[PDB]
């Protein structure tokens, strides 16, 4: 995936240029000094892009030519079993809902119903998790 | 000869649709569910505006008060931007990636349908502030600090809404981070980054704006929530509390912006290749323009504070006209692909060219707010609320029925009528400038926005009511749309061949109408831009590798 | 040159001209660049359309290299100069010369205004008078709001009218009890936000206006959301001869109300150019 | 001292004088009058955080004070000038009363509270509905100066009970019990919000059954 | 467990029944409140005939 | 039952999730009508929803 | 009665209910929100919600039986 990294090198080059560029022009020429807000958005854009691209590029240096990454080649060379996927899970709707729950009790502060909502998410996300790996019931 | 029948099923039987709602991981049943509850959401927002434009008619209070219109065009807003148009992104991106790139599924099909809960789940929460006796959020969507304190608005709307927004954005950012992977990952076999449409190119770069712009918002409003319920100070005036959450709330809001414009280039993108019957002009030019507003849109934010006094002006403004310039290189190569062409006007065609011209005006009101000695008089007027309206309803509105119209027989199997396509089309597009084109006129005359009354001295009178003449209009036109879907679900023209537009690109145009599970019996050998214009026209091939340079 | 300026009233100040200057020129390239995309646009609409007569696909063509350099170059020329011109414009209007004939402490609290008059020190020397009222400021230790000894408050039965002379050039000082509030007085053609706490958020709470070409009455508003009554905000300035400003601030400086001393220089009392608003909630009620 | 009155006449100028007239004179559908309301009226309003509103529906909701314990003196001196009505208990030292309001009777307290108290909010304080919208608060954040500003100048669909009606002992009687029911622990484990047998259930139904459905099926077969 | 960590019913705080009084949260426990809540949402609607009342 | 249950709590549930108690009754009121009849409509389709996913 | 290609398990359990007991419940909960706004309030919005709640109810009754009548549904 030399493009992919690529892409997010080009992303995290400018972001630096831009938090640099900013933090030198309102270090002077602004009223309070250094922004300090708009600053430190900007570095840690370049950060998340960094992260990205330099995580993207150890993939890219020890990987071998994918099939998609490789002009004129045939659809038999993607041939073979692709991973897992779910067929379906009525997981991720409780799990909504159990952060719909937690969130209108922060909303409304109401704490039992906060404590509530995070004990349904923690129950949900453990289904979730869960779902393909739970083994038949041993009686 | 074949047995087939007289006409194709219309409806499954009872049962066929409720559990796969409930517990469906299929990418194009999750987009059809987004495009549905969006539209939903827009029906609601409109009838919010309906309710204000009504208001605004006439000089006096004639049926809301100031609390009232307040709450309308807050929610309205808030409902129009982020329960309607982020995820009609996501809808369109989960109806259209996976088969743009010759994919069977999205890379975390379980995330995928979190994420369109989190969705639904989160506007209903945002939204159910009018049960409340105060009524809902009345302090605009952009939620300035003072202003949104535990004092001022004391409401449990402003809390529900805050919360709701926060459930939407993790929703928003766990799509993003789906779409990324499926994007970098998935592909097929001879789908290399440099071949994939531009859909798709504007849907990965849109969820990387999504990642870096949805994470800060969600921030902010924790720090406002614990503000409010605990007495933080974290956006006190005595610090620099207010400032603070400006720059926050825009470096969200603009990114968020381009968010709702990329991925709607791209389905025009898609659009007029297909009935002009050539390439798409200046590809890799498209993907580099895309990537220069993605890059240029998260160091812009602070224009949208010009009249605060507090920012460095010259930074902002040129940097606003740089990210200017390459949607300037996009509608010139736009016009390329149309240039020379055999054009048939069929309904995507014509609500493109709608996009075009709406965004066009749009976009030179835009760089007339660039400048800030400008931006000082029309700033929070109509001018600035004939902008933007302009440019979210060339490119949300316009670009979103153009791809309705061009993918409901891909994800159907049936066709919607063209007849009433025009017929919408035409009403929308006449409604939206009667209602919109007098109000830079009102904003400059000295009409702020955000008013819920004015006086029969001020002069604002035949504007607004020609703006609320048009915004009937825009409200009587969405019955021709709503009408010829109900009705071509079930009994529209039947679609029995790939591509019912005969010249597609961009893979979904290779499998059947519509795709089966798992989205391909077959994948044709990928070694252009457009492999289903050269599986389905080979003898086209060794021209389009001899003609594609015109120097 | 009436109609270009989509509205934009003709400014009371050199400012305000340089400005309306500027945006007349901006909408002329703005329309002129609109009509080459829009001629582009119907060009390919009217023509280039399928005809009965043409069986083979079009010309495959999607790279025209140097005229993809040349559309990206000239953008970029484009807005140089309007950058250019935004900035010479901006550097004029943000100025802030340090000897203002009369200075205002604009107070913007929730649904009125407060003009105090600080200083006033006209530069022919033919008036003095330094408002600047520190005692009740250190009464009120809200130490960054600034009181004066003439106030001109706003109520929600009347309408503040702010006084000003004409020809002199004036300095707002803009400072917020408690929320953002919005200074515009459309005939300015500018406008700058009212923050509660200026200094700590980083703003230039003062802005200066060389001169005032015309005596009248000006509308001025609200324009940042406040809450349910930021529509019902409205302010008057009425910009009248030196003489009769002199006449106006002896006449406050005898325990007087506003209305009072204008109908003692000869003018209206009330506001002219905007009515109070009815503090009923609406029609229904 | 003329001074307070000076500076409480310019804290209401830029804070009060829209919805209330520079006069005390109401302003036409958006406020009261607020001559004879009183300093005690006023400390309440301000010191609960209720005053200044900011928009008119069912209720004006409790917030956070927006002017510290001498301004709120002094707009409260400068109303009760303009205005005559009852005053803020002071101590010796010339403070609001915090200590001083608590009585020593907190059965009498309790008996005067659920005659007269108790009906709109709980038992125990802790808060009822009203007809449209209105609500009667919660009474576990309120100092002893609140509840006595509060029982003796009727705020907002609260009635006002007099000095005669609730002499100041007994006012001293229901401040203390309220100050108690607030701050007492529950003995019997969490209280579940104090509000009863909905609480009560929803532990049963979330807490209680959840487990048994649970544990059944751990000890259970399925299909 | 519940009968340790959770309190139902103190009727310390609830006080002794006199008539004349009242509190704002009165509700049975819970496999009766649907009575009461029928009580609640049925709409006023009685019948006087010839001298008699049915509430 | 479940809709009768809460009425009786609206009081409550008025003060904590700040709603009007006339809007509350009036929800009963007409939910005591409507919700039953869409939790059949969505209750039979949902089993049969299960027995065709069977 | 009902078969098995609508109801898959229809042999094993009661699967059909006759559609006059829907439309006539339909319309006797519309009468009933009907009568619900004849009372002892004074308010009138909850007048409309009845009103629209009683239209929407009558609207899909209509629409079931007139679809029905003509075979548009079998
Ligand atoms: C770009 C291309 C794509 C773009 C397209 C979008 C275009 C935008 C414009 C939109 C304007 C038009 C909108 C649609 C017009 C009509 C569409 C049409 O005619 O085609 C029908 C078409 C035919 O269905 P089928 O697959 O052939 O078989 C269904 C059988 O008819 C029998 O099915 P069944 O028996 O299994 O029942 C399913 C159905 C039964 O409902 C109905 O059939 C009619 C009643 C619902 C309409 C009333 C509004 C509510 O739903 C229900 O059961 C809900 C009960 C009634 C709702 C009450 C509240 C629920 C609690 O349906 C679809 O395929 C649509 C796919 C899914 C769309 C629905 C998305 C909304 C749901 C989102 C999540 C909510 C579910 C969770 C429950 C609530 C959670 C809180
Ligand atoms: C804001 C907070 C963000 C919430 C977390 C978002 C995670 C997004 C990661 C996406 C990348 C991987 C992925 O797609 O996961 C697969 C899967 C997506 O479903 P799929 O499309 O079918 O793909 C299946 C994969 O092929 C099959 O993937 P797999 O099963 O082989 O491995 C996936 C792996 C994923 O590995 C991870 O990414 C671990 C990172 C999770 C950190 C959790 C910290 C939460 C921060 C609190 C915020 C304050 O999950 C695990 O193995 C163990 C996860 C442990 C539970 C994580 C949540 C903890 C509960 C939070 C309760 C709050 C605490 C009190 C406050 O997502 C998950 O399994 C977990 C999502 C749970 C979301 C929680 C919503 C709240
Ligand atoms: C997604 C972008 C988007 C879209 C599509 C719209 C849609 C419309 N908007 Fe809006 N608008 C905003 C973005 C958008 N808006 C934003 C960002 C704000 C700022 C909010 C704030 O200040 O905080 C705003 C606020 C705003 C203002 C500023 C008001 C003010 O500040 O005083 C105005 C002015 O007229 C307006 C009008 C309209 C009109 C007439 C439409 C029309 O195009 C809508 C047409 C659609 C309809 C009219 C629906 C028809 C209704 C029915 C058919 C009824 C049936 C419905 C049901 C049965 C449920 N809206
Ligand atoms: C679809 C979302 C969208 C998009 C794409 C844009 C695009 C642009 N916008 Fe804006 N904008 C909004 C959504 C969007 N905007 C919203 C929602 C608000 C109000 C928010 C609120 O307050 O609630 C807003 C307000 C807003 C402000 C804040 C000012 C104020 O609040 O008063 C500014 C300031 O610069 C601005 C300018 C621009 C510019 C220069 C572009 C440019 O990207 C446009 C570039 C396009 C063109 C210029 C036309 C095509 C170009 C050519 C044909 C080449 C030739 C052109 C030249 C040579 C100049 N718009
Ligand atoms: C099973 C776990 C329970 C613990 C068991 C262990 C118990 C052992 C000893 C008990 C210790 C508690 C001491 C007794 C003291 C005590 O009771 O602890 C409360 C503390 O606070 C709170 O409640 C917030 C607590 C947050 C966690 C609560 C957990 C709730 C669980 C049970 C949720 C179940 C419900 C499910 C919801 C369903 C979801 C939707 C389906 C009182 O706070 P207080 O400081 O007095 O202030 C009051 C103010 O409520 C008031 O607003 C005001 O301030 C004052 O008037 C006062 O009343
Ligand atoms: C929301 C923002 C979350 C921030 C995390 C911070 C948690 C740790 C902060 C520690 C608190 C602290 O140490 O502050 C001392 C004060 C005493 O102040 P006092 O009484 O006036 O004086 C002393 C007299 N005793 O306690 C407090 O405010 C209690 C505040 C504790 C906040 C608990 C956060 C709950 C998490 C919310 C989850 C939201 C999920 C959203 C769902 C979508
Ligand atoms: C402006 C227009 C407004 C429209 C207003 C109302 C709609 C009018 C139609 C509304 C229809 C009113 C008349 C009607 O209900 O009769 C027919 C049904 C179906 O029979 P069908 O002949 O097979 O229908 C297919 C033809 N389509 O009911 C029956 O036959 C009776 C069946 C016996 C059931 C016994 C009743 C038990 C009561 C249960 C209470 C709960
Ligand atoms: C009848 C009606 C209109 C109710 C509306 C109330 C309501 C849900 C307001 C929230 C706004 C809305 C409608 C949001 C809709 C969006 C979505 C999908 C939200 C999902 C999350 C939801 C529904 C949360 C509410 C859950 C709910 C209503 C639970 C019942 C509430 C009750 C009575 C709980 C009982 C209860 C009370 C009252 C305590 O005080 C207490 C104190 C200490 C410990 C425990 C408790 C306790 O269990
Ligand atoms: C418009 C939103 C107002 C603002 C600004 C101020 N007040 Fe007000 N007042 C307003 C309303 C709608 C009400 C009735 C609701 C209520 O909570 O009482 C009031 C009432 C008062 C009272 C109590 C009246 C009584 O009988 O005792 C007081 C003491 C009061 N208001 C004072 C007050 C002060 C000090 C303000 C400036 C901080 C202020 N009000 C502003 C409306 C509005
Ligand atoms: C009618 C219902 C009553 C009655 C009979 C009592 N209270 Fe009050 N109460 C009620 C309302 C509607 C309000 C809010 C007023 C407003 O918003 O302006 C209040 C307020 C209080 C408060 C202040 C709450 C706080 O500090 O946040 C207190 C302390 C209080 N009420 C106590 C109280 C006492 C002691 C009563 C018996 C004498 C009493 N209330 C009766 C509603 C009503
Ligand atoms: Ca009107
Ligand atoms: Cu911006
Ligand atoms: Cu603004
Ligand atoms: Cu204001
Ligand atoms: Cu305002």
């Amino acid at each position: 995936m030399h493009i992919e990294a690529r892409l997010f090198e080009i992303l995290t080059a400018f972001f630096a240029l831009a938090a640099v560029v900013y933090a030198v022009l309102t270090a002077m020429f602004a009223t309070g000094g250094v922004e300090w807000a708009g600053t430190t958005a900007l570095v840690l854009t370049t950060g998340l892009t960094l992260i990205t691209g330099t995580f993207f590029r150890f993939v890219a240096r020890r990987l071998d030519t994918r099939p998609e990454d490789y002009e004129d080649a045939e659809i038999s060379d993607g041939a073979g079993e692709l991973g897992f996927f779910a067929p379906h899970s009525w997981w991720p709707i409780l799990i909504s809902l159990s952060f719909s729950t937690a969130a209108v009790g922060a909303a409304l502060w109401l704490p039992w119903l906060i404590a509530a909502g995070v004990a349904f998410v923690i129950t949900s996300v453990c289904g979730l998790v869960f779902e393909y790996y739970w083994g038949p019931e041993k009686h | 000869l074949e047995a087939r029948r007289p006409f194709p099923e219309r409806m499954g039987p009872k049962g066929n649709l409720i559990y796969k709602l409930i517990t469906t991981t299929d990418h194009k049943l999750i987009g059809i569910m987004y495009c549905v509850v969006c539209f939903a959401f827009f029906l609601v927002g409109g009838l919010m505006a309906l309710f204000m434009r009504t208001e605004l008619a006439m000089p006096g209070l004639q049926f809301l008060s100031n609390e009232q219109f307040n709450q309308l065009f807050t929610m309205h807003g808030t409902v129009m931007l982020l329960f309607y148009a982020t995820p009609i992104v996501f809808g369109f991106a989960n109806l259209v990636l996976p088969l743009q790139i010759g994919a069977p599924d999205v890379a975390f099909p379980r995330l995928n349908a979190l994420s369109f809960w989190l969705f639904l789940f989160g506007a209903l929460i945002a939204i159910a502030g009018f049960i409340t006796p105060g009524g809902a959020a009345d302090f605009g969507w952009t939620a300035y600090s003072p202003l949104t304190d535990a004092i001022h608005s004391p409401g449990a709307g402003g809390d529900l809404w805050i919360m709701g927004l926060a459930v939407g954005g993790l929703g928003t950012i766990l799509g993003g981070v789906n779409m990324i992977t499926t994007v970098v990952c998935m592909r097929a076999p001879g789908m290399t980054m440099f071949r994939m449409p531009i859909f798709t190119w504007n849907i990965l770069v849109t969820s990387i704006l999504v990642l870096i712009a949805f994470p800060i918002l969600t921030a902010a409003l924790f720090g406002l929530a614990a503000d409010r319920h605990l007495g933080a100070h974290i956006y006190d005036p005595a610090n620099g509390g207010v400032l603070l959450w400006q720059h926050l709330f825009w470096f969200f809001g603009h990114p968020e912006v381009y968010i709702i414009a990329l991925p709607f280039f791209g389905i025009v993108s898609e659009i007029f290749p297909v009935f002009s019957r050539k390439p798409i002009f200046g590809y890799t030019t498209l993907i580099y323009a895309t990537l220069a507003i993605a890059a240029l849109s998260v160091a812009v934010w602070a224009h949208h504070m010009y009249a605060t006094g507090a920012v460095l002006l010259p930074f902002f403004s040129f940097m606003t006209f740089l990210i200017a310039v390459p949607t300037g290189i996009k509608f010139f190569n736009w016009i390329g692909t149309m240039w020379k062409g055999q054009l048939t006007f069929e309904t995507p065609m014509l609500f493109s060219v709608g996009f075009l011209i709406t965004f066009l005006l749009g976009g030179l009101s835009g760089v007339l707010l660039a400048s800030p000695p400008l931006d000082f008089h029309v700033t929070d007027s109509y001018f600035v609320i004939a902008h933007f309206h302009y440019v979210l309803f060339g490119t949300i509105v316009f670009a979103t029925y153009a791809g309705i119209y061009f993918w409901f027989p891909k994800m159907t199997g049936r066709l919607l009528d063209e007849r009433l396509g025009k017929l919408h089309f035409w009403l929308t597009f006449i409604g939206f400038h009667t209602t919109f084109l007098v109000q830079h006129w009102l904003g400059d005359e000295g009409m702020p926005r955000r008013y819920a009354d004015y006086l029969p001295t001020d002069g604002f009178t035949t504007l607004n009511v020609i703006s609320t003449v048009g915004a009937f209009i825009l409200g009587v036109s969405m019955l021709p749309f709503v009408w010829n879907v109900f009705k071509s679900w079930r009994y529209g023209e039947p679609v029995t061949v790939d591509d019912p537009w005969g010249y597609g690109n961009s893979l979904e145009w290779a499998t059947s109408c519509p795709p089966p599970r798992h989205n391909f019996t077959e994948l044709p050998r990928i070694r252009s831009e457009r492999p289903a214009f050269e599986l389905h026209y080979p003898h086209m091939v060794e021209r389009m590798r001899a003609e594609a340079h015109v120097g | 040159s009436d109609a270009l300026a989509l509205g934009w009233p003709t400014g009371i100040t050199p400012e305000a001209k340089l400005n309306r200057e500027l945006w007349i020129g901006s909408v002329i390239a703005s329309f002129a660049v609109g009509a080459i995309v829009w001629g582009l646009i119907f060009w390919t609409s009217a023509f280039h359309r399928k005809k009965a007569t043409d069986t083979e696909l079009p010309r495959q063509f999607g790279y025209n290299m140097p005229l993809e350099l040349t559309l990206t170059v000239i953008p970029f020329l484009i807005i140089s100069v309007l950058f250019y011109f935004t900035v010479v414009v901006q550097e004029r209007m943000m100025h802030k010369d340090p000897n203002p004939e009369v200075v205002i402490d604009v107070t913007a609290f929730q649904w009125n205004w407060k003009f105090g008059y600080q200083k006033i020190a006209f530069a022919d020397g033919s008036f003095d008078y330094d408002g600047a009222d520190p005692e009740r400021k250190e009464a009120m230790t809200r130490t960054y709001l600034n009181f004066d000894k003439i106030e001109t408050l706003g109520t929600s039965s009347e309408i503040p009218v702010l006084v000003l002379p004409a020809g002199k050039r004036i300095e707002f000082v803009l400072n917020s009890a408690d929320v953002i509030h919005g200074f515009w007085v459309p005939e300015f053609l500018f406008k700058r936000d009212v923050l509660p706490e200026p200094k700590a958020n980083n703003s230039d709470n003062v802005f200066q206006v060389s001169e005032i070409q015309q005596t009248g009455a000006f509308v001025g508003r609200c324009t940042e959301m406040c809450g349910t009554f930021h529509a019902m905000m409205n302010f008057e300035v009425r910009v009248v001869e030196p003489n009769d400003f002199k006449a106006y601030i002896d006449q406050r400086n005898a325990g007087k109300t506003n209305a009072e001393a204008l109908a003692a220089i000869n003018q209206p009392p009330l506001a002219i150019t905007t009515e109070p608003f009815e503090s009923r909630r609406g029609e229904l009620v | 001292q003329s001074a307070l009155l000076r500076t409480g006449k310019q804290l209401f100028e830029t804070s009060c004088v829209s919805c209330h007239g520079a006069n005390l004179q109401g302003v036409p559908d958006r406020g009261p009058s607020l001559i004879g309301t009183g300093e005690a009226a006023v400390y309440f309003q301000v010191s609960t955080g209720r005053m200044p509103a900011m928009r008119g529906e069912a209720q004006a909701p409790s917030k956070p004070p927006h002017f510290d314990e001498s301004q709120i003196d002094a707009l409260g001196a400068y109303v009760q000038a303009n205005g005559g009505g009852p005053t803020v208990p002071r101590d010796d030292h010339g403070a609001v009363a915090q200590e001083s309001l608590i009585g020593g009777d907190v059965a009498r307290g309790g008996d005067l509270f659920r005659l007269n108290c108790a009906s709109c909010h709980n038992f125990t304080g802790k808060g009822g509905a009203l007809s449209s919208g209105k609500y009667a608060p919660d009474l576990g954040d309120a100092n002893p100066a609140q509840i006595y500003t509060a029982m003796l100048t009727g705020p907002q669909n609260m009635p006002k009970f007099s000095d005669r009606q609730l002499t100041p002992d007994e006012k001293r009687d229901i401040v203390a019990y309220v100050r108690e029911s607030a701050e007492t622990p529950s003995y019997g484990g969490y209280g579940l919000g104090g509000f009863g047998p909905a609480p009560e259930g929803m532990a049963m139904w979330i807490i209680g059954m959840v487990a048994a459905i649970g544990v059944a099926m751990w000890i259970g077969s399925r299909a | 467990l519940m009968g340790g960590l959770l309190t139902i019913n103190p009727i310390w705080n609830l006080g002794p029944y006199k008539p004349s009084q009242v509190s704002a949260g009165s509700q049975p426990d819970f496999y009766m409140m649907w009575t009461e809540g029928l009580a609640r949402l049925w709409p006023a609607w009685e019948f006087y005939p010839f001298g008699h009342t049915i509430p | 039952y479940l809709l009768l249950t809460f009425a009786c709590m609206n009081d409550i549930i008025a003060l904590k999730f700040h709603i009007s108690l006339n809007a509350t009754t009036w929800i009963g009121r007409i939910g005591m009508v409507v919700l039953p009849a869409i939790v059949y409509f969505v209750a039979y389709r949902w089993a049969i929803s299960l027995q065709r996913s069977d | 009665g009902v078969d098995v290609e609508d109801v898959p398990s229809a042999e094993w359990g009661w699967s059909h209910m006759p559609i006059g007991v829907m439309h006539i419940g339909g319309l006797l909960s519309a009468a009933f929100l009907l009568v619900m706004m004849r009372g002892n309030h004074v308010g009138h919005v909850e007048d409309w919600f009845l009103i629209g709640f009683a239209a929407v109810i009558v609207a899909l009754v209509g629409r079931n039986w007139w679809l029905r009548r003509r075979g548009w549904i079998r």
